[PDB]
């Protein structure tokens, strides 16, 4: 989900989730995880601005369509949380519009 | 993907032939041959918003092919069969004669209005204007007509108005300097606000 | 605006039935989720629904044990908890999703409860 | 032990598919290539057909198809169907469709009227001159009927060369041993320029020359507001070609026809505002240029 | 995934986008389609989305007789969903209509 | 303009050459192709070159009996026949292809001759 | 026991093309070799074995040994076209292939269209650590170049290589967790010539002509053709977005179309000022205005 | 567009009908027409359609190979062969026309329909 | 902008350690772009150590084999050079630079504000 | 505006060696450009041999067999063509050519700047 409605200074949560495919968190269980992002000389000429370290979460799904204890998977969810670089739109859309 | 030779110079009123072509990689017509060849198409319902209009029944053709370039020359073993099968449709030119057609003889209709202006000074100026808004539809055509190394009907029309707002702003100017002696009010020319249209609507005729 | 309740004390491995009233413009109950806070420590996910439908999101240490269900009518959500441990001792809060790309963030909650209080012997 | 004669044959079905920017452009034909390997037996004793992924079989077990690499293709070549005929006297006639994007040093300079020169260059990969020689190269194009719809137009047949390609960082103790055979076709066009004419020079030359009306105007603020509406116009139709013509890292012929407006307007401005400040007083006689304005720039756009 | 999509009405058109599933191989004789469930997306907030999905999903279980085709080995078992939508035509008032008038 | 010839009367199994000139504004030879046409049938497909070089499309019915060539010089194509039989019994005309995309398509076709009579008796 | 295996490789740059300026990656065709030593081994004749293509895989199954190398700066995996084993009784192992990738670096475009960048390629086994496989040396060939008025980039000096050590904490898992990494880097700076004459040029001079309302001798004059010349910035500003690349900060040409907006307005209000406050004489800043502009400019 | 039912009538289980749908108006085609019935009590279901590409038909799950719909477009006229029938076919069989959408399976897709025709199997 | 003091290095007998400091002050938000270099009479500048592109990973010189380790204080924007089993031929003067721009961490080209250096020295 | 002078031709045996050189002059930016041509008495001008794309290759035809080799010296314009094991055969006038353009470096039409050609005699 993105909602960029406060463009050009949104704000976005990267995400990616990763679950087995077919066992069930009786089976196969993601004991931890560990993410490593690039290391910025400058964010000066990138078109996001990265801010924290990435955050992580390993929780169980629960589907009530496989109807014992035989429907949960484990899941693991990484999120990175980015601004918007807004200093090209400031000054070459929002101010030229503001002086018309 | 498939090619075909198409000409959109009728454009948007152009008719083509959309075909497949099948025939053996490898094997001659000694060894393998087409005995016949079904053709089914969709069931349409209401063409209205088809961009295209399907015109007959599929049409087919069984054909032999002779290649001159086989390296072995073994007698009657260079000809492969071939299906042909070809599609007729017309382009639905509803869309670009309401929106594209209709407003650009508006837009060049309107520039003859020039010659109502009761200065020359008027006329001039306003005729860049009329020029000004052929420039703007042109930028709004090309953003959505599809690329050609030709010009179609529009692109003719876009032409004929420039020509058009050209030969007017000539003909403001020859009228207010024609006598040469500086009161040149040839309203006589002037009052060819009904000659300036029917000489388009002549050169275009042609 | 939202109101917790069903919290209290209970026996190592009894059961409690948590209750979330909502109140104000929510057109689902999917946006709502449970969590809990103990005392020193930092608010942690409890559970909310999956994006997909049928699916459900628990926190791992749930292993089973709650069961998140909703009442649209009433447009209220409940946490059944059962095999209660000591640990799950805390405050449980409900959340309302507000935005955000992440169901287990307590970052992209708003509109909290005032929590209702779970005990474990 | 001599090299392998090769024969390659080439048939070009379509080029297309431009890419101004990168200099590359898309051919769609057969590529033959017959050569004469290890007698064998077939069954029958007949010329043996084999198609597709059965040729990956027959390598296994010992046929001999070497790799021949189109040296200006970009990326991977999109192979569809291919063949093999083996004859009992080790006759192999390899056979194949391809669709590729091909690379070549294209000047659109002179755009609308550019000629250019689509290249295919072919070579072994692995086997050099010694192993593998291409003995003859058959090129065949497409028969054409009308090239008025077309966007280029074919100039001359086909032409071919075959020629060794000696690379210094082979070098070993054995001599002999880094050079490769090199086949090229070269197809010669020219662009249809015809709609390029109508629809952008054309009206661009009536843009410019309809500036030149404002030394025919009367007032002094009639003359220099018009120039803003024409230089206005020119700014318009820059965008307009922009949205058509071909992206390059150069100006072309239209390019330059754009930068001479502008710069016939704006000395207009200076000659219509320098005609009105700098006299003992307008200077409506300097404004009798309307003759000597167009054609100071047509001397001009002569060089 | 291709269907007879209208746009005249747009920027207030619906859609009925449509999902159409056959075997390739196997007539009604040899593989019959006995019920089909649909499950779809929890959704939040949908004035976010380009589309409102109105109602819940529907679904079809027909027989395609084919005539180019033993007898009774040429009729396949089709399952059909089908979720209708509506185009969210805020954008579109705002930011193109009401400039316009 | 075109104009057949080589038209005659042969025993079954005989031979002809059927000439076509063209005269006025054809690119070259590519575009010209032989049809034929007999009494209550329709006009049908005979031969015409092929898209790609060194090909020739030739009607299912020729089976290899007919050939096709040219003089791209003197603007002529000729349809050597051989093997003829009495199916073969037709007028024999030379169009020039306009335009679409089906070499076998009378319907893109113009510019037809007068024809030429083609008769095999037993 | 055994020392890593040793690892000569040669790469030839073909083409560096298609930059993308927002995605910082650029296309790059060419070969790779890769050379080592092997077990000795029989071959037919005694000469060197070629094996191509799917053929490699026969090989690898029957015990060959082929590592791995993985560009570590490709975005997705390369288009890989032919490739080839060639196998000497002696032992050598000669790897060769032809590949077309998509490459990312740190590209700043910020000086456009005077910008100059570092186009790099770095290699690195994918599983073998420097205690296991080596790389020994590393040569660049590119291609000839005839004449660079034609082509979008000039390239300057030779090609450099390093060879070096990367080190990850993760792999603490007694004294493998290095890795050798080849680098090479392509110095190139950008041709200027069209946007000078199609760009920069022809701004200059539109607001160049902006600064002539003050020439107009009415009030009602000076002001409405000042709109006419905010108009003409903003046509021009969106012929320039439609071609100059994407990137996510201003370039010099973005700021000479703000400081054309800049002109016309700050002319606008001394229109009026000097109107109420019908004073000519402050109209006679002909000189004063564009002045005041270039000396704002250099700041 | 006006479409008018016929053939319907009194049958016994294993018997046998042909209901006829008349088109007239302004149709594009007799593929836009389908047949739907109602029985008392139960929703109008879908029967029968013509199928999107050509040579297939879109029947009902119960018809099992029963019915077959056929069409003759000159007198734009499409027929509906119903044999073996049993009691649970006792229903008012209507005919409509495909209005749009993508579902000729749905009757919401449907308009203009007749004034139906009575079907009843003992 | 920055300006960048070393520190750390001086007399040692072959096999000894030696741990470098630099400190960096001015317009710097991250020790990234930090990286030592060293420069014996006689020899061109030559890189040594310096942060890898992701996360966790750190660049070397193929000399180092495995014997300096590079750490870091973003807190304090400090970096430190451990150099242990140290050879005769690890004798120069040791230079701290930060990146200036360019794409090639090894490249001194791309570094600036160089500082003084520490003078390292190796005997048998 | 570019000057090409050739030099090296003379009279020699079958067998013997000739060493060309080719002087460019003017507007050139680099020998790649620089392409040796040959043309015999009533036949027509052939390609010999011109520098490749890539770095390290060169193109020769068919009848220079490892005979013939390119070389250059780009600091002072000039490129040669050692010439061994003559044969009749190779008697002819060779002519440096400058390519223009084009996309074909085989092919005459593509190079100017003719230059006025050292003849090349090998007697048998
Ligand atoms: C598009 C560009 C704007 C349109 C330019 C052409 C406008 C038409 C001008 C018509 C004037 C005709 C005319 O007779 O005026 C002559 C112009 O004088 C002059 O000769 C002054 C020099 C101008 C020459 C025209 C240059 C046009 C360039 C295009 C003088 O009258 P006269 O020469 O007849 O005197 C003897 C009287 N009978
Ligand atoms: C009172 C003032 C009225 C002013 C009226 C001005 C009307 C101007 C009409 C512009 C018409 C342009 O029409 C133009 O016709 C020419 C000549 O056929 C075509 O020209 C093109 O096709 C023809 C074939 O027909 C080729 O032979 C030719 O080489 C090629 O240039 C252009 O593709 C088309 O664009
Ligand atoms: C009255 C106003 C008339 C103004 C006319 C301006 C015409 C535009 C000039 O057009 C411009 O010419 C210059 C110099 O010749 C060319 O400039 C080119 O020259 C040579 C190569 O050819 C190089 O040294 C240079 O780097 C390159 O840009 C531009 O590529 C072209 O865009
Ligand atoms: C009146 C006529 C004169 C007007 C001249 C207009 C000059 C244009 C303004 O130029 C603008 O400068 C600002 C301030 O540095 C830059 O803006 C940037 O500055 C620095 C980086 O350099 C950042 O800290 C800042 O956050 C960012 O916005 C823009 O990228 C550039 O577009």
């Amino acid at each position: 989900d993105m909602d960029f409605r406060l463009f050009p200074f949104d704000r976005q949560q990267f995400v990616l989730e990763l679950e087995p495919f077919s066992y069930n968190n009786q089976q196969l269980r993601f004991s931890d995880i560990q993410v490593y992002t690039e290391n910025i000389d400058n964010e000066e000429i990138d078109e996001w601005w990265i801010r924290g370290k990435a955050s992580t979460h390993i929780s169980d799904i629960r589907y009530d369509h496989l109807s014992p204890n035989q429907n949960e998977f484990s899941r693991i969810t990484v999120r990175i949380d980015a601004v918007r670089n807004p200093s090209y739109y400031l000054w070459s859309f929002i101010l030229p519009l503001g002086l018309i | 993907s498939f090619s075909n030779d198409m000409d959109f110079r009728l454009f948007p009123f152009d008719r083509q032939q959309f075909v497949l072509e099948l025939e053996p990689f490898s094997y001659n017509n000694q060894q393998l041959r087409f005995s016949d060849i079904q053709v089914y198409t969709e069931n349409i319902d209401n063409e209205e918003i088809d961009e295209w209009w399907i015109r007959g029944k599929a049409s087919t053709h069984i054909s032999d092919i002779r290649y001159d370039h086989l390296s072995s020359v073994q007698p009657n073993q260079n000809e492969f069969s071939r299906i042909t099968v070809r599609i007729d449709a017309v382009r639905n030119p509803s869309y670009y004669l309401w929106s594209f057609i209709l407003p650009l003889g508006l837009i060049i209709a309107a520039s003859w209005s020039v010659f109502w202006l009761e200065s020359f000074s008027e006329r001039l100026q306003t005729s860049f204007t009329c020029m000004l808004t052929v420039v703007a539809y042109a930028f709004y055509t090309s953003n959505i007509l599809p690329r050609l190394p030709y010009t179609t009907v529009i692109d003719q029309m876009i032409i004929a108005g420039y020509g058009s707002i050209f030969a007017a702003i000539l003909l403001i100017i020859f009228a207010h300097h024609r006598q040469a002696n500086g009161v040149e009010d040839d309203l006589l020319i002037q009052r060819s606000r009904l000659a300036f249209p029917l000489g388009f609507l002549a050169i275009g005729s042609v | 605006q939202l109101q917790e309740s069903g919290g209290g004390l209970v026996q190592a491995g009894g059961s409690l039935r948590l209750s979330c009233a909502a109140s104000g413009r929510i057109f689902s109950t999917n946006v709502m989720g449970w969590f809990r806070q103990a005392p020193g420590k930092e608010r942690e996910f409890v559970a909310t629904v999956g994006r997909i439908g049928g699916s459900t999101v628990y926190a791992d240490f749930v292993k089973g044990r709650f069961t998140l269900s909703r009442d649209n009518a009433k447009n209220m959500v409940y946490l059944q908890m059962n095999s209660l441990k000591p640990e799950d001792t805390a405050v449980y809060y409900c959340g309302a999703r507000i935005g955000g790309s992440d169901r287990l963030a307590p970052e992209n909650y708003g509109y909290w409860g005032q929590g209702t209080q779970v005990t474990v012997s | 032990a001599r090299p392998v004669d090769v024969s390659v044959s080439i048939f070009i079905n379509k080029i297309y598919g431009v890419n101004t920017l990168e200099q590359t452009y898309k051919v769609d034909g057969y590529i033959v290539a017959q050569w004469t390997g290890k007698p064998r037996k077939t069954p029958g004793d007949k010329p043996l057909i084999v198609e597709n992924t059965q040729i990956e079989r027959w390598i296994n077990n010992g046929l001999w198809v070497p790799a021949l690499e189109f040296i200006n293709v970009v990326g991977s070549p999109d192979t569809g169907n291919k063949r093999l005929m083996l004859f009992p006297d080790g006759r192999v006639i390899y056979n194949a469709r391809f669709l590729g994007s091909f690379s070549n040093d294209m000047d659109f300079r002179l755009f609308p009227f550019d000629r250019q020169q689509f290249v295919l260059e072919l070579e072994p990969f692995s086997y050099n001159n010694q192993q593998l020689r291409f003995s003859d190269i058959q090129v065949y194009t497409e028969n054409i009927d009308n090239e008025e719809i077309d966007e280029w137009w074919i100039r001359g047949k086909a032409s071919t060369h075959i020629s060794d390609i000696r690379y210094d960082h082979l070098s070993s103790v054995q001599p002999n041993q880094n050079e490769f055979s090199r086949i090229t076709v070269r197809i010669d066009a020219v662009r249809n320029p015809s709609y390029y004419l109508w629809s952008f020079i054309l009206p661009l030359g009536l843009i410019i020359a309809a500036s030149w009306s404002v030394f025919w105007l009367e007032s002094f603020s009639e003359r220099l507001q018009t120039s803003f509406t024409c230089m206005l116009t020119v700014v318009a139709y820059a965008f307009y070609t922009s949205n058509i013509l071909p992206r390059l890292p150069y100006t072309t012929v239209i390019d330059q026809m754009i930068i001479a407006g502008y710069g016939s307007i704006f000395a207009a401005i200076l000659l219509i505002i320098f005609a009105h400040h700098r006299q003992a007083e307008d200077d409506l006689l300097i404004q009798r240029s309307r003759l000597a304005f167009p054609l100071g720039f047509l001397a001009i756009g002569s060089v | 995934f291709s269907n007879d999509m209208d746009f005249r009405l747009f920027p207030f058109d619906r859609q009925q986008f449509v999902l159409e599933l056959e075997p390739f191989s196997y007539n009604n004789q040899q593989l019959r389609f006995s019920d089909i469930q649909v499950y779809t997306e929890n959704i939040d907030n949908e004035e976010i989305d380009e589309w409102w999905i109105r109602g819940k999903a529907s679904t079809h279980i027909s027989d395609i007789r084919y005539d180019h085709l033993q007898p009774n080995q040429n009729e396949f078992s089709r399952i059909t969903v089908r979720i209708d939508a509506v185009r969210n035509p805020s954008y579109y008032l705002w930011s193109f209509i009401l400039p316009l008038g």
